[PDB]
C-alpha cells in the first residue's frame, strides 16, 4: 500500500470556526441537550440562552484542558506501568465588547 | 586516592578493596559519609566543684561504624553473586578485618555486625544490579590495631636473665603478653612507666613480680589486659591460687619503654619467655609521636 492510501488524509474535515458566538443562560434554564433542531436539523437554541454579543478577534476564544495525572509504578519495573487521570478541568476565556 | 587504601578481609577471608588503588574490582565500592572511623569514641566524666565541674576522668567507647558500599555489575546475575558475597563476608558472632594502609603504615580494626544491613533502592536491585548497602558495623575494641610485637627469649641455664626492649609508640597504653614454659620460676616486670593509678607511680617504677613456682608442664600465659585471667596454666592447673594477692597491675604507658628484666630461676630444663606486645592506635593514620 502506497503511503497516501495509507494515510488516507481529508481536507474536508478539518473545520475553521469562521463565525463564533458564546451563549449564556441562567442555572434555571434548562441545560441544551442538543442544538439541533428535531423538525428540520436546523439550529435550535433553548430559550433562556442569551447571546453575549461581538468579542475580540485578536484574543479568540480558548478552551483550556487541564489534566491531574499520578504516575502508577510497579516494584519490579523501572517505568511506571500506568497512569492515572484523576480529574480533567475545562476551562475557556474570551473578551467581550459589549456592555 | 593513592594516600588511602581501605581494605575487607571476611570473616571467610575474602579480600575486598573499598578505597584507594584497585577499589571495586571485587564489585564493592565504599560510599562518602562513614561515621565514628576515624577518632576513638571518648567520653570525659565531670563531677560537681566550686567553678561548676570537675574533671573526673575519660572513658572509651566502643565503636559504631555506620557506612555504605555500593555493589554493583553489568548484568543481575553476576551482582546477586557479588552481593551475596559481600553478605557473606559479615557475621555478628565473629569479627572481620577492616585494614586502613596509608604512609604511617597499615592499621586494622576488628568489627561486626551490630545489626541486619540495609540492602537495595526502593525497587527491585535486580534492575539497576548496582545497589547500596548499608552496614553498621561495631568495634568492640575500638582502637586501631597493628601486629603485635612478638620476643621470643630461650635458655638453657637453670638461672637467667634477660632484658626485653620495649617501646610504646602509639597515643593509647597497651598491655603485655607473657608466655612462660615450665618448670622453673619467673620473676616479670610490672613497671608503672610513671602511672599514678595506684597512688605508685614512682615507687613502682622498677616493681618486679615474682610469679609462683611452676611443676612440670604447668605453662603460663600471663596476660595483664584486664579483659582475661592474668595467670593462666594450660593444663588447667590453678596457678592463680599459690599467688597471695599479687597482680600485674600496669600497661605500658604511651611514650615509656626500656630494656625490662626478665628472670628465670631453678630451671632444671631452662625455660622459654615470649613477651607480647600490642600496639594500638586511636587512628587510622597518624604521624609518630615523642
Amino acid at each position: 500500500t502506497d503511503f497516501y492510501t495509507i494515510k488516507d488524509a481529508q481536507a474536508d474535515l478539518a473545520i475553521a470556526p469562521l463565525n463564533l458566538t458564546v451563549l449564556l443562560a441562567p442555572y434555571s434554564t434548562t441545560p441544551a441537550t442538543t442544538l439541533e433542531s428535531p423538525t428540520d436539523g436546523s439550529l435550535a437554541i433553548p430559550p433562556g440562552y442569551k447571546s453575549v454579543g461581538h468579542f475580540e478577534k485578536q484574543a479568540g476564544l480558548t478552551l483550556g484542558n487541564e489534566f491531574d495525572s499520578k504516575d502508577i509504578e510497579a516494584y519490579g519495573e523501572p517505568e511506571p506501568i500506568r497512569t492515572i487521570i484523576n480529574k480533567r478541568t475545562t476551562t475557556f476565556d474570551f473578551a467581550m465588547y459589549q456592555n | 586516592t593513592d594516600f588511602l587504601k581501605i581494605e575487607l578481609i571476611g570473616r571467610d577471608g575474602s579480600h575486598w578493596v573499598l578505597s584507594g588503588p584497585g577499589m571495586g574490582q571485587q564489585g564493592v565500592t565504599l560510599n562518602p559519609n562513614l561515621q565514628q572511623f576515624y577518632d576513638a569514641p571518648v567520653k570525659t566524666l565531670y563531677v560537681p566543684g566550686p567553678f561548676g565541674e570537675e574533671y573526673a576522668g575519660k572513658r572509651v567507647q566502643r565503636r559504631e561504624i555506620v557506612f555504605s558500599v555500593q555493589a554493583y555489575d553489568e548484568d543481575p546475575d553476576t551482582w546477586s553473586t557479588v552481593d551475596s558475597l559481600w553478605r557473606w563476608a559479615w557475621d555478628y558472632d565473629e569479627e572481620s578485618e577492616l585494614r586502613v594502609s596509608t604512609s604511617d603504615g597499615t592499621r586494622f580494626l576488628k568489627v561486626r555486625l551490630m545489626e541486619e544491613p540495609k540492602p537495595y533502592y526502593e525497587k527491585d536491585p535486580h534492575i539497576t544490579a548496582d545497589n547500596p548497602i548499608v552496614m553498621t558495623v561495631t568495634a568492640t575494641f575500638p582502637y586501631w590495631q597493628d601486629e603485635p610485637e612478638e620476643l621470643i627469649w630461650t635458655t638453657l641455664s637453670t638461672e637467667d636473665m634477660t632484658r626485653f626492649p620495649v617501646r610504646n609508640d602509639g597515643d593509647v597504653p597497651v598491655w603485655l603478653k607473657w608466655t612462660l614454659t615450665a618448670p622453673g620460676l619467673w620473676i616479670l616486670p610490672d613497671f608503672s612507666w610513671g602511672n599514678d593509678m595506684y597512688s605508685r607511680g614512682r615507687e613502682d617504677l622498677g616493681r618486679t613480680v615474682a610469679m609462683p613456682e611452676l611443676v612440670a608442664g604447668e605453662h603460663v600465659s600471663v596476660d595483664s589486659d584486664p579483659r582475661v585471667q592474668t595467670l593462666i596454666a594450660v593444663n588447667g592447673m590453678p596457678t592463680q591460687n599459690r599467688w597471695k594477692g599479687n597482680d600485674l597491675l600496669y600497661p605500658l604507658m604511651p611514650g615509656k619503654g626500656a630494656e625490662i628484666p626478665v628472670q628465670l630461676k631453678n630451671a632444671p630444663e631452662g625455660g622459654a619467655c615470649k613477651l607480647t606486645r600490642p600496639r594500638w592506635y586511636s587512628r587510622p593514620w597518624s604521624r609518630p609521636g615523642v
